[PDB]
């Protein structure tokens, strides 16, 4: 596993010893090279795992997440190259340092043989994101957004540390392999109920679960483009990965414990999809769509069936890619208009046809058009929920219809109609933005050819 | 009829240039890959299943069929 | 489409044709610049029917605010040419 | 021109050096987990005439 | 009220700068044309040519460590053996009952 | 469309508008031309009976029962011209309308084509640049104090002057650019 970790660490001295005008090129090239190295991890076995050492292992649940994390950094650098043009060299190097540190923390988090190491890195990811949000943010609400993002996560995750140390004191180990092999049932007790809650709430708050999702719109709207990309693509999947890893010790308590969260997610997907219909901000709409998708992923994880797990993994990967692309498109519009309002810039297909094509493809992928992996995960989770109960189909269908509705609403409002007359500073789209969209979209359509790579360990 | 008018439209130069560049690089690496795959398939690959001879233990890469996988 | 590019001469000829087909106004008296209320003694209702006849002749309809202040054939032709972007 | 472009292009070598060092460290850490080499009940095998270890 | 109505000495808000004006064929990477062009070239090459193609081909030709055709052959030989010997295909018990010691109830 | 609106509509304008609407909907009801001519002449005869009435109260009481009668028999699917705000081709060609400032972003390789057109465009730009500076002062001196009372603009009064706020009315894309 160190063959990935060490180059990521060496990215820092390379960045800090680079020329004043060669930081972006070197960072992008070496990040792309690191990503190529990460591709080797995908080869996975039907047996236990890829146990490299006592500290790190790899699995077909961790491998796609690691590949996505390594692939995201060059895209974030490409997106950040634009708005940081008038920045001093030291501060640009600091921004790149923050991105590299976040990648390193995520990479070490996804392998994490031992649960306290997982918690330590899962919390270490909180600092670079906070600095990025509250330092390189445009508006004055970035401070409040960062406070919300920090305190929701910490309030959720502080009981998890107590639960983990108690579990290690009782069982004797927190290594995931021993935990899996020596698992024992949980008796229906008040202490066990509260232990279940302490183990579950930390990952629930970062999904975000409906009713605990308030931090996400603030953090996503106030963050710079790279921060929004990473938050929507990788940081949301940490909760799902943690739940998938930790639900092994929560049985058979999960059968009845899951109901409050299942009801919340099933109604909250409808609520957030309906919220998306009446939104005046692109970023807020994309954030609420992310909330709906992650609520459906929560339902999948709570059902706890093989089809549920495969669908949840596929949907996590697909949502990460799609949300990153949508945020990038919104940022391209914003850097021209400086408004971040849907109704201001209209009829952009006439002025920017290729960017309109990118918008259409991104909206179709968010709409879960077959045979995209978005629909693969959606359909697997829907089938698993139907097997759980035949009445879920109503809510799932309502969510699908509303999702298509607001996706095409967002496409039509910005791309179709008549152009705004008084806006005359809409320059042709640069090659950088087009390449960013292409590198977002092509991996999705290549992955739909090999869906087994993102279906997780239960394939 | 000499009634040819001017068509006002946005600049298609940058879009076309990006498309040409992307196609150029994609083909630049994909054509050699396709040629190599074709040559390997026609000349070398597609091993056939056999029984392990007694007293012989095969290496790990001898359990696969396609030469590139091996 | 295959629509011939109508010119100012065609518009004026068609307007005068439809006006000469209007029995209320004598053909000899009317002139491109001939006013409606004073030079030919027509009512306002006659003016609105003239506007409707123009509308049926040219296949497009004029808003009421613009139509109510179209008082000569010359300015009717000018309005139609401006609306349809006629060169010569 | 050598000895001048090196002062500006020396940085490029660092990520690659890190990769080979990480591979070496992975093999070195692997060397410490040989307690069951050729002792698993599934892959318990008799050594070849010129074999000392089943895997490295 | 002789106050200047100025809260503080502040620079005026600068106007956004067009990359195309001073340099057509700008590629949107950098204001310096040479660094810009080389950034475009390295991004396009190392992404599309290297990763998106070579890594995709590598993933396509990954060897079967998940052991799918192995399972196919095992199932084929087992079904051949069982159909021929009259055994009823798959068995309901995964483990032989002879080796499980159930606890006597005596209720 | 082109003419600036007034603060209100007088009785005479409202009567004309009702007459036009009633004639249009009667034509929609009466498809054939001879029947439409007959019923339109009868409509005109019924319409001009109260032409010579004098007092305001009875005139206002009329046109009101007329509007109610119109609404009762308004032919819920009237004929509409294709380019009208309700026609089948109202905004068909609005996606082909590109602004004029888009030509300022063309690549020099693209501007190499059509050199005469761009020379003429530069001449138009110079003319606009001078005319705007004249127009600002002209409108400042001509406007009544306290702000305009109507959205009607004055014409040019000098020799070299151009009508104020002319650039975006003269340079409309076209009705059917493509
Ligand atoms: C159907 C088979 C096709 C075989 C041919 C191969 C085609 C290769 C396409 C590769 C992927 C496309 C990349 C996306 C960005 C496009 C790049 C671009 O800008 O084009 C500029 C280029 C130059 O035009 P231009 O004038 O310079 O630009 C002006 C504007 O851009 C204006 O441009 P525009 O107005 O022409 O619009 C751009 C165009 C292109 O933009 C797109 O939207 C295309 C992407 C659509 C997919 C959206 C996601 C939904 C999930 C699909 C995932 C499956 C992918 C399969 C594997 C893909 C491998 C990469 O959009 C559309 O035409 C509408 C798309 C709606 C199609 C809905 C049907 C989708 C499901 C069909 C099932 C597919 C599998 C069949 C399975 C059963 C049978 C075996 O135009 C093109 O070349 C168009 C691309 C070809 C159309 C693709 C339509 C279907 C192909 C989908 C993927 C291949 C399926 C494999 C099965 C083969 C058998
Ligand atoms: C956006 C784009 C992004 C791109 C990203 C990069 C790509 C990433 C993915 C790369 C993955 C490549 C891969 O996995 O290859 C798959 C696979 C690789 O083959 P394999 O599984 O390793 O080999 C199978 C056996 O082990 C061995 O089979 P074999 O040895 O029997 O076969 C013989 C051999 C050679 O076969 C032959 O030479 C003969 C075969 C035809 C003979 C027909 C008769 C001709 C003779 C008669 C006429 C002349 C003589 C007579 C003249 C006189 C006549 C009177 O086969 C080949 O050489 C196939 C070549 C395929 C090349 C694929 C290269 C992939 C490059 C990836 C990047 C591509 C970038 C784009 C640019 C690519 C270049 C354009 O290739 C194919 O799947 C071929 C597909 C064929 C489809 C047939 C039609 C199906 C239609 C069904 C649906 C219809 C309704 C709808
Ligand atoms: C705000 C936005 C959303 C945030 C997240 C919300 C999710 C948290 C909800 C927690 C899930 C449920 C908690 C406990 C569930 C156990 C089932 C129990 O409650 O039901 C009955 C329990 O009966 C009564 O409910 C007793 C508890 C009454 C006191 C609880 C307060 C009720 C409302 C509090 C909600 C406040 C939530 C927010 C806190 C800030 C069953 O009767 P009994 O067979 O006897 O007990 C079985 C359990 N045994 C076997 C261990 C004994
Ligand atoms: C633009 C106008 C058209 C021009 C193009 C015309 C040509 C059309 C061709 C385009 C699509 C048509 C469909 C043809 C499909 C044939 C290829 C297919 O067969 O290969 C697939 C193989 O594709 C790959 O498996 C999937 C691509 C890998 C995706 C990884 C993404 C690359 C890394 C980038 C970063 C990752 C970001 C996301 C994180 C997870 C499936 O093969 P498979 O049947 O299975 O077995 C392979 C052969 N074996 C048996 C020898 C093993
Ligand atoms: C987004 C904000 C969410 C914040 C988290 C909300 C839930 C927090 C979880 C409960 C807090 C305590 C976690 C328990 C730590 C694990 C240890 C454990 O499970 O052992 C239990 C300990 O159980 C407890 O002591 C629990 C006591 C609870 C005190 C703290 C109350 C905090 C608030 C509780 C109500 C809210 C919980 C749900 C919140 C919903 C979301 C807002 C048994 O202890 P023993 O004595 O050793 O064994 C018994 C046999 N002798
Ligand atoms: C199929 C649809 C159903 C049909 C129902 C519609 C019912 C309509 C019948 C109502 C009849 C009336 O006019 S209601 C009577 C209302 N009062 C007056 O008409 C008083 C003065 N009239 C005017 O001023 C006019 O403008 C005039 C002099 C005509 C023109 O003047 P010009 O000199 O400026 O052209």
């Amino acid at each position: 596993m160190l063959k990935i970790i060490i180059p990521t660490t060496m990215l820092l001295p390379m960045t800090w010893m680079s020329k004043h005008n060669m930081i972006w090129i070197n960072a992008t090239v070496h990040s792309l090279l690191i990503s190529l190295i990460s591709l080797s991890l995908l080869n996975q076995l039907g047996e236990n795992s890829l146990n490299f050492s006592l500290t790190f292992f790899s699995d077909s649940l961790s491998a796609p997440l690691l590949v996505l994390t390594t692939w995201l950094l060059p895209l974030m650098l490409m997106a950040s190259q634009s708005h940081l043009s008038k920045e001093t060299t030291t501060r640009k190097k600091l921004y790149i340092t923050m991105l590299i540190l976040l990648q390193l923390f995520l990479i070490m988090t996804f392998t994490a043989t031992e649960l306290i190491l997982f918690y330590i890195l899962f919390e270490a990811t909180l600092v670079p994101t906070l600095i990025i949000i509250t330092r390189w943010g445009n508006q004055t609400e970035r401070l409040n957004a960062g406070l919300y993002f920090l305190f929701y996560t910490l309030a959720g995750s502080l009981p998890l540390l107590v639960a983990l140390v108690y579990i290690q004191n009782t069982t004797g180990s927190l290594n995931f392999l021993i935990i899996h092999y020596w698992s024992h049932p949980l008796s229906n007790s008040w202490s066990n109920i509260f232990m279940w809650l302490a183990c579950i709430m930390a990952f629930m708050v970062k999904m975000p679960l409906y009713g605990l999702h308030l931090w996400l719109p603030k953090a996503h709207v106030e963050a710079p483009i790279a921060g929004s990309m990473v938050l929507a693509a990788v940081l949301l999947k940490l909760g799902g990965y943690g739940m998938m890893r930790i639900t092994t010790i929560l049985n058979p308590l999960t059968n009845y414990m899951a109901y409050p969260f299942l009801m919340l997610s099933m109604w909250g997907m409808i609520m957030t999809s309906s919220i998306c219909l009446r939104q005046t901000d692109l970023k807020s709409l994309i954030a609420y769509s992310s909330v709906s998708h992650m609520a459906l992923v929560i339902v999948a994880i709570m059902i706890q069936t093989p089809w549920s797990f495969m669908g949840a993994t596929a949907l996590m990967i697909a949502h990460g890619l799609t949300s990153s692309m949508l945020f990038c498109l919104a940022n391209t519009n914003y850097e021209r208009v400086h408004s971040r309002t849907m109704i201001l810039a209209r009829g952009l297909q006439t002025l920017l046809p290729l960017m309109a094509t990118w918008w259409l493809v991104a909206s179709l992928t968010n709409l879960a058009l077959p045979p995209s992996i978005n629909l693969i995960g959606e359909l697997f989770i829907i089938t698993a929920s139907f097997s759980w109960s035949n009445i879920t189909i109503i809510l799932m269908g309502m969510n699908m219809m509303i999702t298509a509705l607001y996706s095409l609403y967002m496409l039509i409002t910005t791309q179709r109609g008549k152009y705004t007359h008084h806006i005359n500073n809409i320059k042709p789209s640069f090659t950088r933005e087009n390449a960013l969209m292409a590198l977002h979209i092509l991996p999705l359509l290549l992955l739909t050819l090999n869906p087994k790579m993102i279906l997780g360990p239960l394939y | 009829h000499g009634k040819r008018l001017f068509i006002i439209k946005p600049s298609g130069f940058y879009d076309r240039r990006f498309l040409k560049l992307m196609r150029f690089y994609i083909l630049l690496t994909g054509i050699p890959v396709a040629i190599g795959i074709t040559l390997v398939n026609v000349f070398i690959g597609e091993a056939e299943l056999a029984d392990i001879p007694e007293g012989y233990v095969p290496e790990h890469w001898e359990y696969f069929k396609h030469p590139i996988s091996r | 489409s295959d629509a011939p590019p109508l010119t100012l001469e065609a518009i004026k000829d068609r307007v005068l044709y439809v006006l000469k087909l209007y029995d209320k106004i004598d053909p000899e008296k009317l002139s491109v610049n001939s006013h409606f209320m004073k030079d030919l003694g027509l009512d306002s209702l006659d003016q609105v029917e003239i506007i409707m006849a123009m509308e049926d002749e040219f296949g497009f309809e004029i808003p009421d605010i613009d139509a109510e202040k179209l008082m000569c054939p010359q300015e009717i032709v000018d309005y139609i040419a401006d609306k349809k972007d006629v060169y010569e | 021109n050598v000895l001048q472009i090196v002062r500006d292009h020396w940085v490029h070598i660092l990520v690659p050096v890190g990769f080979v060092f990480g591979c070496y460290l992975d093999r070195r850490s692997d060397e410490k987990l040989t307690a069951f080499r050729n002792k698993s009940l599934l892959f318990k095998r008799e050594l070849r005439p010129n074999e000392e270890v089943t895997w490295k | 009220p002789p106050e200047p109505t100025i809260r503080l000495q502040e620079d005026p808000d600068p106007e956004d700068e067009n990359l195309y004006e001073k340099n057509p064929d700008s590629h949107g990477y950098d204001k310096d044309p040479i660094v810009d062009l080389w950034n475009m070239r390295v991004v396009f090459f190392f992404g599309f040519s290297i990763v998106l193609v070579l890594g995709s081909t590598f993933v396509a030709y990954l060897p079967d460590y998940r052991m799918q055709e192995w399972a196919r052959r095992e199932a084929e030989r087992l079904v051949k053996y069982r159909e021929a010997n009259g055994l009823p295909l798959m068995e309901s018990n995964c483990f032989d009952p002879n080796k499980i010691q159930l606890p006597e109830d005596e209720d | 469309a082109f003419s600036a609106p007034a603060a209100y509509l007088t009785h005479q304008q409202k009567v004309l508008r009702l007459y036009k609407r009633a004639l249009r909907h009667l034509e929609s009801w009466c498809v054939h031309r001879d029947k439409y001519r007959y019923f339109a002449c009868l409509m005109r005869a019924r319409f001009d009976e109260h032409k010579n009435e004098k007092d305001m109260v009875k005139a206002t009481q009329l046109l009101r029962q007329a509007e109610e009668e119109f609404w009762y028999g308004q032919h819920p699917q009237p004929y509409i011209f294709p380019e009208s705000p309700g026609g089948t081709s109202y905004e068909r060609y609005e996606c082909y309308k590109v602004p004029e400032w888009c030509l300022d972003d063309w690549h020099p390789s693209e501007k190499a084509m059509y050199p005469d057109y761009f020379a003429k465009r530069e001449q138009w730009k110079r003319l606009r640049r001078e005319s705007w500076e004249r127009e600002v002062k002209q409108l400042q001196e001509e406007t009544p104090p306290g702000g305009p009372r109507t959205e009607a603009l004055p014409p040019a009064r000098k020799e070299g002057d151009l009508p104020p706020l002319w650039w975006h009315i003269v340079t409309r894309p076209r009705e059917r650019p493509m």
